[PDB]
């Protein structure tokens, strides 16, 4: 579970 | 419904934590054909994110169930997991065709500006990588085709129209690095990108507002997360 | 189904967050017409109070919204707020009425003991009282003529069966006396209750083990803090 | 807003 871009 | 009103019940959907109901509305805002605001954008991307980023966090819980209890679970184990799943997933399915087709019909080729076209060949490589994360056989390939070709767009694009640090062009570069690391087992395409993609943004911070800084750096804090995941 | 796999499918549901698909499962074993376990009580419980209580909070947003839209707000209205406000509230009654509906056709005629008894009276209740946030006229009078019943019945099975530190009286208690000061205008009745009933159960925790004491303050903390609200 | 029972 990489990071991805978050949602905002 | 009149666009103006599809829209103001996108935003009572949001404020009232129904995104379902957001994406909904959202969806009929867009069959209109007329671009969307920035604002507009980023209600139609929350909604979907927060519909299908619980179908994902289910299918990935019930994914692992159903492998550790493929995992000599025997006895453990009736079909009841895999039809759960299967439903989970052909759900999610649905609602990333939904997404994929609005960006298909109408979103990409009607938008009147780089940073839009970006914005939703991103969505593009996001939402197939979604669909990625659960395809077999030969969905796979295509889907992972299609989620390398949208991407690659957006990086051509992001690189000839937007600054280093603008944070659509960083999230950009972050997701495509997840695709190589998770969807195309390139680890060394991914920790590439997100290693030029940092050094390239940090050689230009000290430009940058107080106000700009915050954006740019959270989204280069994700990518020095993902490299200590991935080193 | 056979009502094992339902029960199957409403964990799995729960553990993926799914609390729609785990109503529906714990709906399908309950009409299976045989009692519940205290752990499959609690399946059902979690799941339609997750449901309902997203429904709840919409509602109370959006309401909120179109009171102050109704106050001056003149030219700032048109019918989006108050017709996504009835929708949700038509969807919110209609999860209260079949959660009363398992209720009165199954669940409290077939429980087999007190403490069973007293909790489905207490959600039975707790649904009416669900249903009194957004009712007008006679259905109001109705539905809290009902929810007083309902709670009182619940009320004098457990000071009869149950030690008064115990968590499930201690939380029926604290919903009647919600009950009162929130839903009938009777805040007199509420704070006396709520005093009363913190004070009972006080005077029983010198007796409790580490773990009993935490279920029961948990509770009573919550017994003071509307205490606090109310005076 | 009062408090209510909470679902455990
Ligand atoms: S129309 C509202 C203003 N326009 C914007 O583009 C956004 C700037 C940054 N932002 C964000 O939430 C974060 C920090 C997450 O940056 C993003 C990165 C990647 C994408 Cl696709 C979107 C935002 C708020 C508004
Ligand atoms: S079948 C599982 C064990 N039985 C129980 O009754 C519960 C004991 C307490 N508990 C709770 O979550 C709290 C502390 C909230 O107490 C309750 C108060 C009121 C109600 Cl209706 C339910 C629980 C866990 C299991």
């Amino acid at each position: 579970r990489s990071y991805s871009s978050p949602d905002i | 419904m009149e666009r103006a009103s599809l829209i103001q019940k996108a935003k009572l959907a949001e404020q009232a934590e129904r995104y379902e109901d957001m994406a909904a509305f959202m969806k009929g805002a867009v069959e209109k054909g007329e671009e969307l605001s920035c604002e507009e954008r980023n209600l139609l991307s929350v909604a979907y994110k927060n519909v299908v980023g619980g179908q994902r966090a289910a299918w990935r819980v019930l994914s692992s169930i159903e492998q550790k209890s493929n995992e000599e679970g025997s006895e453990e184990k009736g079909p009841e997991v895999r039809e759960y799943r299967e439903k989970v997933e052909t759900e999610l399915q649905g609602v990333c065709d939904t997404v994929l087709g609005l960006l298909d019909s109408h979103l990409i080729k009607e938008a009147g500006d780089a940073e839009s076209r970006v914005f939703y060949l991103k969505m593009k490589g996001d939402y197939y990588r979604y669909l990625a994360e659960v395809a077999t056989g030969d969905d796979k390939k295509r889907i992972i085709d299609s989620a390398r070709s949208a991407y690659q767009e957006a990086m051509d694009i992001s690189k000839k129209e937007m600054p280093p640090t603008n944070p659509i062009r960083l999230g950009l570069a972050l997701n495509f690095s997840v695709f190589h690391y998770e969807i195309a087992n390139s680890p060394e395409e991914a920790i590439s990108l997100a290693k030029t993609t940092f050094d390239e943004a940090m050689a230009d911070l000290h430009t940058l507002s107080e106000d700009s800084y915050k954006d740019s750096t959270l989204i280069m804090q994700l990518l020095r997360d993902n490299l200590t995941l991935w080193t």
